[PDB]
């Protein structure tokens, strides 16, 4: 899961539940527990379209 | 405990009830450099004074309006007492002196889950049992 | 820190004036107080059951003694038709002059209210003649509902309350409420009616000490036991008999003439006689399928995790996952509940459907207001009792489903796609209200307009085709029973349908509400009648389905059943819950009753003044329904105390204009929210505060109250002010103009 | 009539059940059900 | 008395406790996040329930959650 | 023919067995 | 995959739908 | 079959066009209501026959749905031709009418064209690509 690839979404409680997003920023520290923000094109609800995830729960599409 | 002079305020209609002489009452403590005036949360308007100043509160909700008007006049000293009516002032805000919105170290992770809100346990996890399903003690 | 609510320890400690409405309907919530298992919680149910069926024989107990003693059965009895019935006497101390003479109707010698629940046709029918015969059997209802508050404060007793695996033997309770419950009750009121009830119903008297001598039959005890069942249907009650004399009556007991007596215009009580006879004996069979312990029979449990079917490989009944569906439905007790409310307000609807078209009863026919006041009153149960069905759906996803147990079967399958569900109901709703309402208002333009003929009016031909397969000959279809060369009426096999010249008798007289004539004007409310059954689905199973989540807040099922909203984040939220998808749905079960209940009307009050011709002329455009039926027949309802008099309709001309108060009132708790009233209330408690003289002071602070309880007084009110209106001009518009 | 009378037997007891149970009893009975609404736990 | 738990999708924006009129919230140090802080109630018997601190968490389905319970005399905003 | 006056007193008084019944068992389910 | 049992019960509700509209157009009796 | 006479020997129906204006509303329109079935009090009914009205009924089926999914297809092709020029959000407030006229015509011959995407599974999106709650 490199910056800037598109990715699909695998976390049920969330507004973009297989939704396919653009890769922002991968931290490399290894200490965070939800490293890889993903910028998706349509807001949730009255506000953002970035959100933190994992990379469990994340599925690559090209 | 707690002192100072009271604001100039002519009185009002929105301030301390029976309830703040019978089951508690909060106090805000500033100091200000200057003969400035505000606006009460108890509606209208007050002079605060140029030392240590004071005003009784019926709930803590107007203490931190005030509060939050009082870091727009650079004024961000303020203590907030708890007045019990056999006379015990317990400190409140800021607890460990420091603002809540900046990290200090010794403070507990109090009421947290470790894991995502989304897998919180059906309701039908805790029938019949004491625990609400955001208690949960699996992860 | 109070004592009650004495079942909830955190709201006892409440500080306000919430403390006191939250312990009232959360005081028969029982899965939710302090300190309960689950075996404590089936004997609560159970002990209620048996405090609830005291009220249903002490209620009924008093429409008894009031009908014996303030009633006039006597006097009914002799002139059933030109004379009204008596529920009971008035005793209000502040009436004028005018309203005593008023109120003394019916030849009685005080004032009095006339019985609009037909309760007399149906103690005329079933073999009661005297007062005292009512009398001994309301002091009888009164000692029968003593033995089940008895046995309801025995089974809390420590030494005979029931064991939880007693309430959980589901198939043992099958066993007897089909075979005992509705099989030996039915097997008994079938002996009520051949005993009693038939022989009455031809002159005879036949009372306790009357009917261990004589036998209801001339071939009497015999017939049964050999096989020559025929006798008891030899001569039935001729075409000339009158009720509840001998002349013109018959000896058969057990006959299938079908259609209706030509006296009373209702059903034989011979035909009713042998129905409840073949319910028991087909109920009585189905009650020996389920296995109790003599080893033979059916288990519930194997029956849903059953994958073989004659060797292939199903997935269960159906070829559908039905696996772990016994402990799904045997644990809820919602999931019970909600069967057994939509299963009740079928059976509610369909005691509706039926009673005015084929009657039971000797002249309800002819009483058109106890026939108009129950159909009204079954169809608002029957809603009630399908809005219910949904709300305990809606409890039951939110309570007691968890998807690991129920992984992979027909109840997971459901939520699978039930983005599907919701999204074919709306489109169904979408459909019947553009070209329902669309249909109308062009309808209404057009007769508006001048041009009434150029109405778009489709002819109901898939319901013309119905009573033409039935027997009405009217329309001309001619096949399959209209069609008398056809495999259906003669049954060429056989030719055993001795119910069906009785029948075509009945449905081809055109003075019966047995499969009324069906225009123009009927294909057209059959769709705003669909339109309100699916759209109150629509907000029912949306509310049901969407009672774990959605994506505006995925944890419905953490806050409960009825919250207020989640804040005004992401949008705002307010009637999130599933509470307040089971409360836009009863403005909605309660419309869709104000269009079947004003179709019934409508369609019954034109058959009754003769004006056929109005209702199937103006019925078609939405003037019509305003002008002839609600403006027109509500000209005597509001006369009732002009300022020139007073009549008998003064207190139904009250109780209209009391429900529009009440539906009024409902609007305050509707439009106007909370924290209107929160800031009010702060208000006037600071001026009790600095006022002298005034010595009282609130043991707990007012509050406005709450947000999700607002919504149900203003809900108590638009359902009380649309029944008080209604259930006052159905009244008032038959009773004066018949 | 000008006056409300009952044919029925005993028609004297319509005359004190009315009084009793819609405005003399129930003030008494709107009292019990304060008196354990508001009733205190130690 | 209402009950404000906080789970680990926090990124430590501090909005939640700028957020709060009750000063219920309050950041304390963590490992999970850039900020190394994730937000605590200590204070939730001054919970006041308006969920003003649930409109302000900008993590989607939010950390914070506040689950309205059993409701008191300061938990209901009552001078009088 | 109406009920007599007595057959109204014997109902009350019969009505006393599920007046009082209905608070044994109103007070067993613990109010 | 080709529908089996889903078929075979939709156009068996569908042959019913059709008997009933034999009787409607009067071609069968 | 049914009762429903036609409007020239319905004895209801001539009493319309009896006592009746002329203007443009009640002479020409009513004399071309007289092929239609009307009833016993004179006002010309739908129904549903046979064969006498098979295609009387099934004209203003197939002229309303053909441009019904008229609109509805090239509402369509106009919705997947600005989200491949990822540009989406600004072109349905401001309508690029050269193209939504181009997904017009692209749209009269629409069921010749719906079902070259039925047997492709191009009219349909599958289910692991469609946003749902959690369920
Ligand atoms: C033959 C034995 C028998 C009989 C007569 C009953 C009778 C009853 N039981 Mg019991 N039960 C039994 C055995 C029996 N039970 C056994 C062995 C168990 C152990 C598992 C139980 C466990 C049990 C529980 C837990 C409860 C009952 C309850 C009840 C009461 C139901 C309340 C009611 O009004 O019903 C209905 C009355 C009618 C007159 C039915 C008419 C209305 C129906 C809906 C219409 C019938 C029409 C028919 C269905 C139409 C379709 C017919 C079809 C052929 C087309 C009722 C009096 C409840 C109770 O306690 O109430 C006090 C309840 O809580 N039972
Ligand atoms: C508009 C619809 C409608 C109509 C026409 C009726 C008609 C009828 N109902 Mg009613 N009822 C309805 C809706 C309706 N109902 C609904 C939705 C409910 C559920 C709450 C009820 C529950 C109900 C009960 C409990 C009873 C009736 C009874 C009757 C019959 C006699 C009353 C009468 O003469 O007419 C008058 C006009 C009316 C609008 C009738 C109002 C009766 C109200 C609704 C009673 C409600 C009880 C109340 C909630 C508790 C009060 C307790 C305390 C304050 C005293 C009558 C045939 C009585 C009966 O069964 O006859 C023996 C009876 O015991 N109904
Ligand atoms: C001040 C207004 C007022 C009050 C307090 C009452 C009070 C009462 N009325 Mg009443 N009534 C009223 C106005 C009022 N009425 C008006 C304006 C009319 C039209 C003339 C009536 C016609 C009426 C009838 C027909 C009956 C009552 C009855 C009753 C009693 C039953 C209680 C109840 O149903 O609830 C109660 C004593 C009933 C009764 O006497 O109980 C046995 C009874 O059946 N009232
Ligand atoms: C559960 C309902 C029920 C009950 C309790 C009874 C009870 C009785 N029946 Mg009855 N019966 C019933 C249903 C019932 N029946 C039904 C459904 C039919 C229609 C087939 C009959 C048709 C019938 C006939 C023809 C006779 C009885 C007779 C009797 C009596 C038997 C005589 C005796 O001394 O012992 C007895 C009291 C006999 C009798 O002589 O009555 C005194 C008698 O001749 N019954
Ligand atoms: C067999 C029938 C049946 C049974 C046993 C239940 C049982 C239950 N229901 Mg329920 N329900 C039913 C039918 C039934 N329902 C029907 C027919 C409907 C459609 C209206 C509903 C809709 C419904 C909802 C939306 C809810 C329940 C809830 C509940 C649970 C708690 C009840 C409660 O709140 O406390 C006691 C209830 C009261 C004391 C009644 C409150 C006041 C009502 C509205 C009566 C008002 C009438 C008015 C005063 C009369 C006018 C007087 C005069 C002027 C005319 C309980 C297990 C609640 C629940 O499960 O919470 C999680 C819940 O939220 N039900
Ligand atoms: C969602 C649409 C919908 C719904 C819920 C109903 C529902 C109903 N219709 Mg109806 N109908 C519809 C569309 C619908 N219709 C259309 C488009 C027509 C042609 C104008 C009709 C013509 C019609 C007649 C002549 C009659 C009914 C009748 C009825 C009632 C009984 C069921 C029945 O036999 O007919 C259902 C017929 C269908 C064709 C089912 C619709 C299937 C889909 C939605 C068709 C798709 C649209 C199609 C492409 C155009 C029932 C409440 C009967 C009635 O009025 O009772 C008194 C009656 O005799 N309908
Ligand atoms: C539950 C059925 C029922 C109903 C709805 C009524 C209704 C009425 N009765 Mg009553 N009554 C009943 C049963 C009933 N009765 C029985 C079984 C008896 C025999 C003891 C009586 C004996 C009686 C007398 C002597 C009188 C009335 C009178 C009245 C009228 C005014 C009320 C009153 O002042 O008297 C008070 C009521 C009583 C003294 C007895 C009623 C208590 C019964 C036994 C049970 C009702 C409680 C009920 C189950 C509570 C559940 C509802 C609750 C959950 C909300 C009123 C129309 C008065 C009248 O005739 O008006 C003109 C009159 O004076 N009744
Ligand atoms: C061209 C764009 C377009 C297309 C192809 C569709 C297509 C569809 N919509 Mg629809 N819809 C649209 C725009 C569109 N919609 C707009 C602008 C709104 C807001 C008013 C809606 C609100 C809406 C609702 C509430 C529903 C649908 C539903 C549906 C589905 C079936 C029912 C139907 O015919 O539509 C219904 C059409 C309308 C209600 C009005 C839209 C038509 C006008 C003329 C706008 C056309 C846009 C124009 C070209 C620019 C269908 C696939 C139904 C469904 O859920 O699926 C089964 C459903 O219930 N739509
Ligand atoms: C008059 C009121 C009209 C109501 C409108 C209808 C609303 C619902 C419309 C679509 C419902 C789809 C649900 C069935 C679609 C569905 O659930 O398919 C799934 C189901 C299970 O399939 P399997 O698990 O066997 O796997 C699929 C393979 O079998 C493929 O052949 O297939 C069936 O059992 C056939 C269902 C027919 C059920 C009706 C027959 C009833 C028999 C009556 C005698
Ligand atoms: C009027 C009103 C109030 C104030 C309501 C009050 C103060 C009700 C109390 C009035 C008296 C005390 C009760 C009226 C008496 C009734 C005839 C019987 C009630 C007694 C119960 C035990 C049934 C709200 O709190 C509110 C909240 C949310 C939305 C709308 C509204 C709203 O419209
Ligand atoms: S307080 Fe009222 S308006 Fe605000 S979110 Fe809650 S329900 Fe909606
Ligand atoms: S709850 Fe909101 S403010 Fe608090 S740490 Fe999480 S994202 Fe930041
Ligand atoms: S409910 Fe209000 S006081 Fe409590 S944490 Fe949220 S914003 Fe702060």
């Amino acid at each position: 899961v490199q910056r800037g690839s598109k990715v699909r979404i695998l976390r049920p409680e969330s507004y973009w539940f297989q939704d396919v997003g653009t890769v922002a920023s991968i931290e490399q520290g290894g200490t965070s527990r939800y490293p890889v923000i993903v910028r998706f094109d349509k807001v949730n609800y009255a506000g953002v379209n970035t959100n933190n995830f994992a990379q469990d729960e994340l599925v690559e599409v090209e | 405990t707690l002192s100072g002079q009271t604001p100039i305020f002519g009185g009002s209609t929105g301030g301390l009830l029976k309830k703040a002489e019978v089951e508690e009452k909060y106090a805000i403590t500033w100091t200000s450099p200057k003969e400035q005036v505000f606006e009460m949360p108890t509606g209208g308007a007050a002079i605060m004074r140029q030392g240590q100043n004071l005003l009784y509160l019926a709930r803590k909700e107007q203490c931190i309006a005030l509060g939050g008007q009082l870091r727009k006049f650079k004024i961000t000293d303020y203590k907030i007492y708890r007045i019990y009516p056999n006379g015990e002032t317990v400190y409140i805000h800021p607890a460990d002196g420091v603002f809540p919105e900046k990290v200090n170290q010794g403070r507990e992770k109090v009421r947290y889950n470790d894991r995502r809100i989304g897998q919180n346990p059906s309701p039908s996890k805790v029938k019949f049992s004491g625990i609400a399903t955001y208690d949960a003690p699996n992860s | 820190a109070t004592k009650f609510p004495k079942f909830s320890q955190d709201l006892a400690n409440d500080p306000t004036t919430r403390r006191i409405f939250y312990a009232i309907a959360t005081a028969h919530d029982f899965e939710s107080h302090d300190g309960m298992t689950e075996e404590n919680l089936y004997q609560r149910i159970f002990a209620s059951h048996f405090g609830h069926l005291a009220i249903i024989f002490l209620w009924a107990s008093g429409i008894l003694f009031h009908v014996a003693w303030q009633g006039n059965f006597e006097v009914w009895i002799k002139d059933p038709v030109h004379v009204r019935p008596i529920a009971h006497a008035i005793w209000d101390a502040q009436f004028g002059p005018g309203a005593i003479k008023a109120f003394t109707q019916a030849g009685a010698r005080n004032p009095v209210d006339i019985c609009y629940s037909g309760v007399y046709h149906w103690w005329y029918t079933i073999g009661l003649r005297t007062n005292t015969e009512l009398y001994v059997g309301a002091l009888f209802l009164i000692l029968l509902a003593a033995v089940f508050l008895f046995a309801g404060w025995l089974h809390l007793q420590p030494r005979y309350r029931p064991n939880l695996g007693w309430f959980k033997n589901s198939e043992a309770r099958l066993n007897h409420h089909l075979a005992g419950l509705f099989g030996v009750s039915s097997l008994a009121w079938a002996g009520h009616l051949v005993h009693v009830a038939i022989p009455e119903s031809r002159g005879q008297h036949v009372g306790w000490d009357n009917f261990l001598s004589t036998p209801p039959h001339p071939a009497g005890l015999w017939a049964f036991f050999t096989g020559n069942w025929g006798a008891y249907a030899q001569n039935p009650d001729t075409a000339e008999h009158v009720f509840s004399t001998s002349q013109g009556a018959g000896t058969a007991i057990l006959t299938f003439l079908g259609g209706f007596h030509p006296q009373t215009q209702s059903l034989w009580l011979t035909d009713m006689a042998h129905h409840h006879l073949a319910i028991a004996v087909v109920l009585i069979i189905a009650g020996h399928m389920y296995r109790t312990n003599w080893r033979i029979g059916h288990s519930i449990k194997e029956m849903m995790d059953s994958k073989t079917f004659f060797g292939r490989k199903v997935e269960g009944p159906f070829n559908l996952p039905h696996q772990g569906l016994y402990e799904t439905v045997n644990n809820s007790l919602h999931f019970q509940l909600s069967l057994a409310l939509a299963c009740l307000g079928v059976a509610s609807s369909l005691t509706a459907q039926h009673m005015y078209s084929m009657p039971p009863y000797a002249f309800i026919a002819k009483d058109f207001t106890t026939m108009a006041a129950l159909y009204t009153h079954h169809q608002y149960i029957a809603g009630f009792l399908m809005v219910g069905a949904f709300s305990h759906a809606a409890i039951f996803w939110i309570k007691d489903y968890d998807p690991e147990q129920n992984k992979g079967n027909v109840l997971e399958r459901v939520l699978k796609h039930k983005e599907a569900i919701i999204a074919h109901l709306s489109w169904v709703s979408l459909f019947l209200g553009f070209h329902t309402l669309g249909l109308y208002v062009h309808n209404d333009v057009e007769v508006a307009f001048g041009a009434a003929d150029k109405q778009i009016l489709i002819e109901p031909v898939f319901a013309q085709f119905i009573q033409s397969a039935n027997g009405k000959i009217l329309y001309g279809f001619h096949t399959l029973l209209s069609n008398p060369d056809s495999i259906a009426f003669t049954a060429w096999p056989n030719h055993a349908n001795v119910w069906l010249p009785g029948w075509l008798d009945a449905i081809n007289n055109g003075t019966n509400s047995l499969f009324l004539t069906i225009g123009p004007g009927d294909f057209y409310v059959h769709h705003a009648i669909a339109l309100g059954l699916h759209v109150t689905t629509l907000i029912l199973v949306k509310g049901a389905l969407d009672a774990r989540g959605s994506k505006l807040m995925p944890d419905k099922k953490d806050f409960g059943y009825a919250f207020p909203c989640d804040g005004p984040g992401r949008g705002g939220t307010c009637d999130i819950s599933a509470w307040d998808a089971s409360y836009l749905a009863v403005f909605w079960m309660l419309n869709t009753l104000g269009w079947v209940t004003f179709y019934w009307h409508w369609k019954h009050l034109s058959i009754w003044q003769g004006n056929v011709a109005q209702f199937n002329e103006s019925s078609t455009y939405l003037m019509g329904w305003f002008r002839d039926y609600l403006w027109a027949n509500s000209a005597q309802l509001i006369n009732g105390y002009n300022p020139y008099g007073t009549n008998n309709l003064a207190v139904w001309a009250w109780m209209f204009l009391f429900g529009h108060l009440a539906w009024a009132v409902s609007f305050m708790f509707l439009i106007t929210w909370r924290g209107y009233w929160q800031e009010l209330i702060e208000t006037l408690a600071w001026a009790h505060e600095q006022t002298p003289l005034s010595f009282g002071y609130w043991r707990d602070k007012p509050v406005a109250l709450s947000i999700v309880q607002a919504r149900l007084v203003g809900l108590t009110h638009f359902t009380v002010g649309y029944i008080a209106t209604y259930g006052a001009f159905l009244i008032a518009s038959t009773a004066s103009k018949f | 009539m000008t006056q409300l009378t009952g044919d029925y037997a005993a028609s004297w007891l319509p005359w004190i059940m009315i009084p009793l149970v819609f405005y003399i009893l129930p003030f008494p009975v709107f009292a019990i059900l304060f008196l354990w609404i508001q009733k205190e736990a130690s | 008395s209402h009950t404000v738990k906080i789970y680990d999708t926090c990124i430590g924006c501090t909005q939640c406790v700028r957020a709060c009129p009750t000063d219920v919230l309050e950041m304390v140090p963590w490992d999970g996040c850039r900020a190394g802080q994730i937000a605590s109630s200590p204070r939730t018997e001054d919970c006041v329930g308006c969920k003003r601190c649930e409109t302000a968490c900008p993590t989607d389905f939010l950390s914070i959650r506040v689950y309205l319970g059993a409701e008191t005399t300061r938990s209901m905003g009552l001078a009088y | 023919m109406s009920i007599s006056d007595t057959q109204v007193y014997i109902a009350l008084v019969v009505a006393l067995v599920p007046g009082f019944l209905a608070w044994r068992l109103a007070t067993e389910l613990y109010k | 995959p080709p529908y089996t049992f889903r078929t075979a019960w939709a156009l068996l509700l569908l042959a019913i739908n059709f008997i009933v509209a034999a009787y409607y157009f009067h071609i069968i009796e | 079959n049914t009762t429903l006479v036609p409007c020239y020997k319905s004895p209801a129906f001539v009493e319309r066009m009896k006592n009746a204006p002329d203007s443009y509303y009640t002479t020409k329109p009513l004399k071309a209501y007289s092929q239609l079935l009307c009833g016993e009090d004179g006002l010309p009914r739908i129904a549903l026959d046979r064969l006498s009205l098979a295609v009387d009924v099934a004209i203003p089926i197939a002229i309303f749905l053909y441009t019904a999914g008229f609109i509805g297809w090239s509402g369509r092709s106009y919705l997947q031709a600005i989200k491949k020029q990822d540009k989406a959000e600004e072109k349905e407030v401001f309508i690029d009418v050269p193209l939504f006229i181009s997904c017009m015509v692209m749209a009269l011959f629409w069921p010749m064209a719906v079902i070259k995407e039925l047997l492709a599974g191009e009219l349909v999106a599958k289910d692991e690509e469609i946003p749902i709650s959690v369920r």
